[PDB]
Protein backbone atom coordinates (compact mmCIF):
# COMPACT_ATOMS: atom_id res chain seq x y z
CA UNK A 1 0.00 0.00 0.00
CA UNK A 2 2.14 2.87 -1.47
CA UNK A 3 2.11 5.85 1.46
CA UNK A 4 3.45 9.54 1.13
CA UNK A 5 3.62 11.25 4.44
CA UNK A 6 4.33 14.83 4.28
CA UNK A 7 5.34 17.07 7.22
CA UNK A 8 2.80 19.37 8.35
CA UNK A 9 2.12 22.57 8.00
CA UNK A 10 4.71 25.78 8.43
CA UNK A 11 4.80 29.18 8.84
CA UNK A 12 7.64 31.50 8.09
CA UNK A 13 8.73 35.19 7.70
CA UNK A 14 11.28 36.25 4.89
CA UNK A 15 14.50 35.24 4.32
CA UNK A 16 14.32 32.62 6.38
CA UNK A 17 14.08 28.74 5.45
CA UNK A 18 12.43 25.39 5.38
CA UNK A 19 12.76 21.96 5.74
CA UNK A 20 10.15 19.58 4.65
CA UNK A 21 10.03 15.97 4.52
CA UNK A 22 8.33 12.94 2.90
CA UNK A 23 7.94 9.98 4.27
CA UNK A 24 7.35 6.95 1.94
CA UNK A 25 6.50 3.64 2.81
CA UNK A 26 4.29 -0.11 0.90
CA UNK A 27 7.12 0.07 -2.02
CA UNK A 28 10.66 -0.48 -1.97
CA UNK A 29 12.12 3.28 -1.89
CA UNK A 30 15.42 3.40 -3.75
CA UNK A 31 13.54 2.26 -6.89
CA UNK A 32 11.85 4.96 -7.99
CA UNK A 33 12.77 8.72 -8.43
CA UNK A 34 11.67 11.41 -5.90
CA UNK A 35 9.78 14.52 -7.26
CA UNK A 36 8.78 18.04 -5.53
CA UNK A 37 6.45 20.32 -6.86
CA UNK A 38 4.91 23.04 -5.71
CA UNK A 39 1.55 25.22 -6.37
CA UNK A 40 0.46 29.31 -5.15
CA UNK A 41 -2.91 29.40 -4.27
CA UNK A 42 -5.05 29.55 -6.91
CA UNK A 43 -2.11 28.95 -9.68
CA UNK A 44 -0.56 25.87 -11.33
CA UNK A 45 1.43 22.93 -10.53
CA UNK A 46 5.72 24.05 -10.70
CA UNK A 47 8.28 21.35 -10.47
CA UNK A 48 11.08 22.54 -8.14
CA UNK A 49 13.52 19.60 -9.12
CA UNK A 50 14.07 15.77 -8.46
CA UNK A 51 16.46 13.56 -6.44
CA UNK A 52 17.38 9.85 -7.92
CA UNK A 53 16.63 8.08 -4.60
CA UNK A 54 19.47 5.43 -5.23
CA UNK A 55 22.48 7.89 -5.94
CA UNK A 56 21.43 10.67 -4.62
CA UNK A 57 22.26 12.78 -7.39
CA UNK A 58 19.76 15.91 -7.75
CA UNK A 59 19.19 18.38 -10.64
CA UNK A 60 16.19 21.67 -10.37
CA UNK A 61 14.47 24.02 -12.00
CA UNK A 62 16.63 26.80 -13.13
CA UNK A 63 14.58 29.86 -11.41
CA UNK A 64 15.51 27.48 -7.74
CA UNK A 65 19.18 26.23 -8.58
CA UNK A 66 20.14 29.29 -6.35
CA UNK A 67 17.97 28.04 -3.33
CA UNK A 68 16.27 25.00 -3.13
CA UNK A 69 18.33 21.54 -2.16
CA UNK A 70 16.87 17.47 -2.16
CA UNK A 71 17.74 15.37 0.15
CA UNK A 72 17.08 11.46 1.11
CA UNK A 73 17.70 8.96 3.88
CA UNK A 74 17.43 5.70 2.62
CA UNK A 75 17.10 3.83 6.22
CA UNK A 76 14.46 6.16 6.72
CA UNK A 77 12.74 5.83 3.44
CA UNK A 78 12.61 9.85 3.20
CA UNK A 79 12.81 12.91 1.44
CA UNK A 80 14.04 16.33 1.67
CA UNK A 81 13.20 19.70 0.49
CA UNK A 82 15.12 22.75 2.01
CA UNK A 83 13.81 25.67 1.03
CA UNK A 84 16.20 29.12 1.51
CA UNK A 85 15.94 33.03 1.14
CA UNK A 86 11.80 32.85 1.27
CA UNK A 87 9.93 35.41 -0.07
CA UNK A 88 6.28 36.01 0.17
CA UNK A 89 6.02 34.59 -3.41
CA UNK A 90 7.25 31.08 -2.11
CA UNK A 91 3.84 30.87 -0.10
CA UNK A 92 2.70 27.80 -2.03
CA UNK A 93 1.65 24.19 -1.33
CA UNK A 94 4.76 21.59 -1.48
CA UNK A 95 3.82 18.23 -2.68
CA UNK A 96 6.48 15.31 -2.92
CA UNK A 97 5.47 12.61 -5.86
CA UNK A 98 7.03 9.48 -6.66
CA UNK A 99 8.15 8.98 -10.56
CA UNK A 100 7.28 6.62 -12.72
CA UNK A 101 10.65 5.14 -13.19
CA UNK A 102 13.73 5.62 -11.15
CA UNK A 103 14.91 8.26 -13.26
CA UNK A 104 12.23 11.39 -13.69
CA UNK A 105 11.50 10.48 -17.26
CA UNK A 106 8.54 9.23 -15.90
CA UNK A 107 4.59 10.80 -14.62
CA UNK A 108 3.78 10.99 -10.87
CA UNK A 109 1.45 8.12 -9.87
CA UNK A 110 1.29 8.72 -5.95
CA UNK A 111 1.44 12.39 -4.40
CA UNK A 112 1.85 13.18 -1.02
CA UNK A 113 -0.93 15.11 0.78
CA UNK A 114 0.72 18.36 0.24
CA UNK A 115 2.33 20.49 3.01
CA UNK A 116 1.05 24.15 3.15
CA UNK A 117 4.28 27.03 3.44
CA UNK A 118 3.40 30.62 4.29
CA UNK A 119 6.01 33.22 3.83
CA UNK A 120 4.65 36.39 5.93
CA UNK A 121 6.02 38.95 8.26
CA UNK A 122 2.77 38.67 10.15
CA UNK A 123 2.68 36.60 13.34
CA UNK A 124 0.16 35.11 14.84
CA UNK A 125 -2.95 36.85 15.65
CA UNK A 126 -7.02 35.90 16.59
CA UNK A 127 -9.53 37.29 14.33
CA UNK A 128 -12.21 39.68 15.24
CA UNK A 129 -15.82 38.07 14.29
CA UNK A 130 -18.51 40.76 13.71
CA UNK A 131 -21.82 40.36 12.57
CA UNK A 132 -23.72 40.65 9.18
CA UNK A 133 -27.01 41.31 10.57
CA UNK A 134 -30.25 40.92 8.93
CA UNK A 135 -32.38 43.44 7.62
CA UNK A 136 -36.16 43.31 8.14
CA UNK A 137 -37.37 37.70 -1.13
CA UNK A 138 -39.36 36.43 1.93
CA UNK A 139 -35.85 34.96 2.99
CA UNK A 140 -33.02 37.18 4.29
CA UNK A 141 -29.45 36.62 4.57
CA UNK A 142 -27.22 37.02 7.53
CA UNK A 143 -23.63 35.99 8.60
CA UNK A 144 -20.07 36.37 10.00
CA UNK A 145 -17.18 38.72 9.18
CA UNK A 146 -14.30 36.79 10.40
CA UNK A 147 -11.68 39.65 9.81
CA UNK A 148 -7.91 40.26 10.87
CA UNK A 149 -6.38 36.88 11.65
CA UNK A 150 -3.18 35.04 10.70
CA UNK A 151 -2.36 32.64 9.59
CA UNK A 152 -4.57 30.14 7.74
CA UNK A 153 -7.23 28.17 8.55
CA UNK A 154 -10.34 29.21 10.11
CA UNK A 155 -13.03 26.77 10.47
CA UNK A 156 -16.59 28.31 10.48
CA UNK A 157 -20.37 26.37 11.26
CA UNK A 158 -23.41 27.67 12.04
CA UNK A 159 -25.67 26.65 15.32
CA UNK A 160 -22.93 23.91 16.34
CA UNK A 161 -23.24 22.05 13.09
CA UNK A 162 -27.19 22.42 12.84
CA UNK A 163 -27.84 24.57 10.54
CA UNK A 164 -26.14 23.65 7.04
CA UNK A 165 -29.14 24.09 4.19
CA UNK A 166 -27.76 27.34 2.91
CA UNK A 167 -24.82 28.37 4.38
CA UNK A 168 -21.71 29.67 2.36
CA UNK A 169 -18.70 29.92 3.76
CA UNK A 170 -16.24 31.85 1.38
CA UNK A 171 -12.48 31.54 0.91
CA UNK A 172 -10.90 33.95 3.24
CA UNK A 173 -8.58 37.01 1.32
CA UNK A 174 -5.54 38.42 2.45
CA UNK A 175 -5.36 42.41 2.82
CA UNK A 176 -2.87 44.58 2.44
CA UNK A 177 -2.24 44.32 6.19
CA UNK A 178 -0.74 41.17 5.67
CA UNK A 179 -4.18 39.90 7.83
CA UNK A 180 -6.51 37.41 6.07
CA UNK A 181 -10.35 37.99 6.47
CA UNK A 182 -13.21 35.54 5.54
CA UNK A 183 -16.91 35.85 5.83
CA UNK A 184 -19.80 33.04 6.10
CA UNK A 185 -23.55 33.46 5.43
CA UNK A 186 -26.95 31.93 5.39
CA UNK A 187 -30.60 32.38 3.97
CA UNK A 188 -33.17 31.93 6.26
CA UNK A 189 -36.44 32.71 6.00
CA UNK A 190 -37.32 35.88 6.89
CA UNK A 191 -40.15 34.98 9.15
CA UNK A 192 -37.47 32.96 11.12
CA UNK A 193 -35.56 36.20 12.23
CA UNK A 194 -36.82 36.88 15.63
CA UNK A 195 -37.69 33.71 16.99
CA UNK A 196 -34.51 31.66 15.78
CA UNK A 197 -31.54 31.72 17.19
CA UNK A 198 -28.13 31.97 14.77
CA UNK A 199 -24.82 31.79 16.23
CA UNK A 200 -21.75 31.31 14.19
CA UNK A 201 -18.99 28.94 15.69
CA UNK A 202 -15.29 30.11 14.62
CA UNK A 203 -12.78 28.67 15.23
CA UNK A 204 -8.98 29.67 14.70
CA UNK A 205 -6.75 26.93 15.68
CA UNK A 206 -3.16 28.46 15.34
CA UNK A 207 -4.26 31.21 17.95
CA UNK A 208 -6.38 29.17 20.37
CA UNK A 209 -9.66 30.95 19.44
CA UNK A 210 -12.93 29.50 19.48
CA UNK A 211 -15.63 32.10 19.55
CA UNK A 212 -19.45 31.93 19.15
CA UNK A 213 -21.27 35.35 18.03
CA UNK A 214 -24.75 35.00 17.82
CA UNK A 215 -26.40 37.18 14.97
CA UNK A 216 -29.58 39.73 15.11
CA UNK A 217 -31.78 42.09 13.59
CA UNK A 218 -29.73 45.64 14.33
CA UNK A 219 -32.24 48.39 16.17
CA UNK B 1 11.94 24.54 -21.47
CA UNK B 2 9.05 22.90 -22.90
CA UNK B 3 6.07 24.95 -22.49
CA UNK B 4 2.33 23.08 -22.02
CA UNK B 5 -0.82 25.34 -23.16
CA UNK B 6 -4.08 24.09 -22.36
CA UNK B 7 -7.30 25.17 -24.10
CA UNK B 8 -9.50 26.08 -23.29
CA UNK B 9 -8.77 27.94 -19.98
CA UNK B 10 -12.59 27.02 -18.47
CA UNK B 11 -15.18 24.66 -19.85
CA UNK B 12 -18.80 24.31 -18.81
CA UNK B 13 -20.68 21.24 -20.04
CA UNK B 14 -24.15 19.62 -19.06
CA UNK B 15 -24.51 16.82 -17.08
CA UNK B 16 -23.92 13.39 -19.76
CA UNK B 17 -22.59 15.68 -22.25
CA UNK B 18 -18.78 15.56 -23.75
CA UNK B 19 -16.05 17.39 -22.34
CA UNK B 20 -12.78 17.61 -24.55
CA UNK B 21 -9.59 19.65 -23.29
CA UNK B 22 -6.49 20.34 -25.54
CA UNK B 23 -2.74 20.59 -24.92
CA UNK B 24 -0.32 22.21 -26.89
CA UNK B 25 3.78 21.24 -25.94
CA UNK B 26 6.28 24.07 -27.22
CA UNK B 27 8.62 21.02 -28.48
CA UNK B 28 7.20 17.47 -29.14
CA UNK B 29 7.36 14.84 -26.08
CA UNK B 30 7.75 11.46 -28.68
CA UNK B 31 10.44 9.27 -28.67
CA UNK B 32 11.08 7.53 -32.10
CA UNK B 33 13.25 5.54 -30.15
CA UNK B 34 10.89 4.12 -27.49
CA UNK B 35 7.44 4.58 -29.21
CA UNK B 36 5.91 6.83 -26.53
CA UNK B 37 4.67 10.08 -25.92
CA UNK B 38 6.01 11.90 -22.78
CA UNK B 39 2.78 12.73 -21.66
CA UNK B 40 0.05 12.69 -18.36
CA UNK B 41 -3.45 13.94 -17.48
CA UNK B 42 -4.27 14.72 -13.60
CA UNK B 43 -7.46 15.74 -12.19
CA UNK B 44 -7.68 17.72 -9.44
CA UNK B 45 -10.21 19.01 -6.73
CA UNK B 46 -9.85 21.96 -4.34
CA UNK B 47 -7.25 20.78 -1.30
CA UNK B 48 -6.57 17.66 -2.52
CA UNK B 49 -3.66 16.58 -4.40
CA UNK B 50 -3.11 15.56 -8.60
CA UNK B 51 -4.36 12.33 -9.18
CA UNK B 52 -3.20 10.34 -12.73
CA UNK B 53 -5.78 9.87 -15.51
CA UNK B 54 -3.60 8.97 -18.25
CA UNK B 55 -0.17 8.43 -18.66
CA UNK B 56 2.08 7.57 -22.31
CA UNK B 57 -0.72 10.14 -23.23
CA UNK B 58 -2.98 6.95 -24.07
CA UNK B 59 -3.29 4.77 -21.00
CA UNK B 60 -5.76 5.16 -18.55
CA UNK B 61 -4.64 4.80 -14.72
CA UNK B 62 -6.15 1.55 -12.96
CA UNK B 63 -9.19 2.61 -11.23
CA UNK B 64 -10.31 5.22 -12.95
CA UNK B 65 -13.55 4.82 -14.84
CA UNK B 66 -13.74 4.44 -18.61
CA UNK B 67 -15.23 7.63 -19.91
CA UNK B 68 -11.44 9.22 -19.24
CA UNK B 69 -9.46 8.86 -22.17
CA UNK B 70 -6.92 10.85 -24.05
CA UNK B 71 -5.13 10.61 -27.63
CA UNK B 72 -2.59 12.71 -30.00
CA UNK B 73 0.29 12.32 -30.70
CA UNK B 74 3.93 14.75 -30.59
CA UNK B 75 2.74 18.08 -29.83
CA UNK B 76 -1.16 17.73 -29.81
CA UNK B 77 -3.06 15.86 -26.97
CA UNK B 78 -6.53 15.76 -25.68
CA UNK B 79 -8.50 14.25 -22.80
CA UNK B 80 -12.09 13.35 -23.23
CA UNK B 81 -15.06 12.72 -20.83
CA UNK B 82 -17.12 11.18 -22.71
CA UNK B 83 -19.90 11.71 -20.27
CA UNK B 84 -19.29 14.17 -17.78
CA UNK B 85 -20.70 12.85 -13.89
CA UNK B 86 -20.69 15.43 -11.45
CA UNK B 87 -17.83 14.11 -9.67
CA UNK B 88 -15.36 15.43 -13.04
CA UNK B 89 -15.89 18.76 -12.04
CA UNK B 90 -12.63 19.39 -11.06
CA UNK B 91 -9.20 21.27 -12.38
CA UNK B 92 -7.22 19.14 -15.22
CA UNK B 93 -3.77 19.44 -16.22
CA UNK B 94 -1.45 17.89 -18.75
CA UNK B 95 2.09 17.37 -17.92
CA UNK B 96 5.20 16.47 -20.13
CA UNK B 97 8.05 14.42 -18.61
CA UNK B 98 9.86 14.26 -21.92
CA UNK B 99 12.78 15.98 -19.86
CA UNK B 100 13.50 17.30 -16.75
CA UNK B 101 12.15 20.00 -16.11
CA UNK B 102 9.10 18.86 -15.26
CA UNK B 103 6.20 21.23 -16.71
CA UNK B 104 2.56 21.16 -16.56
CA UNK B 105 -0.13 23.12 -18.33
CA UNK B 106 -1.73 25.98 -16.99
CA UNK B 107 -5.10 24.39 -16.03
CA UNK B 108 -8.59 23.90 -17.33
CA UNK B 109 -11.45 24.23 -15.12
CA UNK B 110 -14.14 21.78 -15.94
CA UNK B 111 -17.71 22.75 -14.47
CA UNK B 112 -21.76 21.89 -15.18
CA UNK B 113 -23.42 23.73 -17.53
CA UNK B 114 -26.74 24.77 -15.98
CA UNK B 115 -29.67 27.33 -16.88
CA UNK B 116 -28.64 30.57 -16.15
CA UNK B 117 -29.97 32.03 -12.88
CA UNK B 118 -29.71 35.77 -11.25
CA UNK B 119 -27.64 36.58 -8.16
CA UNK B 120 -30.03 37.60 -4.89
CA UNK B 121 -28.22 40.60 -3.93
CA UNK B 122 -27.64 41.60 -0.63
CA UNK B 123 -25.46 44.40 1.39
CA UNK B 124 -24.46 44.58 4.67
CA UNK B 125 -23.39 47.81 6.82
CA UNK B 126 -20.55 47.44 9.19
CA UNK B 127 -21.51 46.17 12.63
CA UNK B 128 -21.00 49.39 15.55
CA UNK B 129 -18.64 46.92 17.56
CA UNK B 130 -16.45 46.95 14.81
CA UNK B 131 -16.78 50.58 14.05
CA UNK B 132 -15.54 51.63 17.87
CA UNK B 133 -12.45 49.62 16.44
CA UNK B 134 -11.58 52.55 13.90
CA UNK B 135 -12.57 50.60 10.07
CA UNK B 136 -15.55 49.96 8.18
CA UNK B 137 -16.25 46.72 6.34
CA UNK B 138 -19.41 47.04 3.63
CA UNK B 139 -20.05 43.56 2.45
CA UNK B 140 -22.12 42.64 -0.88
CA UNK B 141 -23.47 39.20 -1.10
CA UNK B 142 -24.80 37.77 -4.32
CA UNK B 143 -26.31 34.34 -4.09
CA UNK B 144 -27.15 30.97 -5.82
CA UNK B 145 -26.33 32.45 -9.10
CA UNK B 146 -24.73 30.80 -12.68
CA UNK B 147 -22.71 31.42 -14.69
CA UNK B 148 -19.73 32.22 -12.69
CA UNK B 149 -18.92 36.03 -14.24
CA UNK B 150 -20.24 38.63 -12.38
CA UNK B 151 -19.21 42.74 -11.86
CA UNK B 152 -19.48 43.87 -8.91
CA UNK B 153 -19.11 47.77 -8.34
CA UNK B 154 -19.10 49.96 -5.30
CA UNK B 155 -20.46 53.27 -5.21
CA UNK B 156 -20.30 55.94 -2.13
CA UNK B 157 -22.70 58.55 -3.16
CA UNK B 158 -22.21 57.43 -6.34
CA UNK B 159 -18.44 58.32 -7.04
CA UNK B 160 -17.54 54.59 -8.00
CA UNK B 161 -14.75 52.73 -6.19
CA UNK B 162 -11.51 51.18 -6.84
CA UNK B 163 -8.56 49.50 -4.99
CA UNK B 164 -10.30 49.17 -2.07
CA UNK B 165 -12.43 46.52 -2.43
CA UNK B 166 -11.87 42.43 -2.18
CA UNK B 167 -13.88 39.41 -3.82
CA UNK B 168 -14.00 35.90 -3.04
CA UNK B 169 -16.12 33.18 -4.95
CA UNK B 170 -17.96 29.78 -3.58
CA UNK B 171 -16.89 26.75 -5.39
CA UNK B 172 -19.81 25.44 -7.96
CA UNK B 173 -22.80 24.19 -5.62
CA UNK B 174 -23.09 20.18 -5.48
CA UNK B 175 -26.60 20.37 -5.62
CA UNK B 176 -28.01 23.36 -7.68
CA UNK B 177 -24.60 23.92 -9.65
CA UNK B 178 -24.44 27.58 -8.81
CA UNK B 179 -21.75 30.15 -7.88
CA UNK B 180 -21.79 32.57 -4.82
CA UNK B 181 -19.55 35.74 -4.50
CA UNK B 182 -18.33 38.19 -1.58
CA UNK B 183 -17.58 41.78 -1.89
CA UNK B 184 -15.52 43.69 1.00
CA UNK B 185 -15.04 47.20 0.78
CA UNK B 186 -13.36 48.47 3.35
CA UNK B 187 -12.80 52.62 4.86
CA UNK B 188 -11.28 54.09 7.42
CA UNK B 189 -13.88 55.20 10.10
CA UNK B 190 -13.21 58.46 9.23
CA UNK B 191 -14.14 58.30 5.72
CA UNK B 192 -16.82 56.22 6.48
CA UNK B 193 -18.68 58.73 8.65
CA UNK B 194 -17.74 61.21 5.99
CA UNK B 195 -20.26 59.65 2.96
CA UNK B 196 -24.07 58.86 3.37
CA UNK B 197 -24.92 56.49 0.60
CA UNK B 198 -23.70 53.34 0.40
CA UNK B 199 -24.47 51.02 -2.96
CA UNK B 200 -23.21 47.82 -4.60
CA UNK B 201 -24.16 47.49 -8.17
CA UNK B 202 -24.07 44.09 -9.75
CA UNK B 203 -24.39 42.97 -12.95
CA UNK B 204 -24.91 39.69 -14.53
CA UNK B 205 -26.59 37.87 -17.42
CA UNK B 206 -29.46 36.93 -15.27
CA UNK B 207 -30.50 40.58 -14.73
CA UNK B 208 -32.30 42.23 -17.80
CA UNK B 209 -31.00 45.58 -15.63
CA UNK B 210 -27.78 45.89 -13.34
CA UNK B 211 -29.21 45.76 -9.59
CA UNK B 212 -28.17 48.18 -6.92
CA UNK B 213 -28.35 47.56 -3.15
CA UNK B 214 -27.94 50.29 -0.77
CA UNK B 215 -28.10 51.49 2.46
CA UNK B 216 -27.97 55.43 4.12
CA UNK B 217 -25.49 55.02 6.88
CA UNK B 218 -27.85 55.22 10.11
CA UNK B 219 -30.60 53.05 9.38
Amino acid sequence: QVQLVQSGAEVKKPGASVKLSCKASGYTFTAYSMHWVRQAPGQSLEWLGWINTAIGNTQYSQKFQDRVTITRDTSARTSYMELSSLRSGDTAVYFCARGASWDARGWSGYWGKGTLVTVSSASTKGPSVFPLAPSSGGTAALGCLVKDYFPEPVTVSWNSGALTSGVHTFPAVLQSSGLYSLSSVVTVPSSSLGTQTYICNVNHKPSNTKVDKRVEPKS
Amino acid sequence: DIQMTQSPDSLAVSLGERATINCKSSQSVFSSSTNKNYLAWYQQKPGQPPKVLIYWSSTRESGVPDRFSASGSGTDFTLTISSLQAADVAVYYCHQYYTAPWTFGQGTKVEIKRTVAAPSVFIFPPSDEQLKSGTASVVCLLNNFYPREAKVQWKVDNALQSGNSQESVTEQDSKDSTYSLSSTLTLSKADYEKHKVYACEVTHQGLSSPVTKSFNRGE
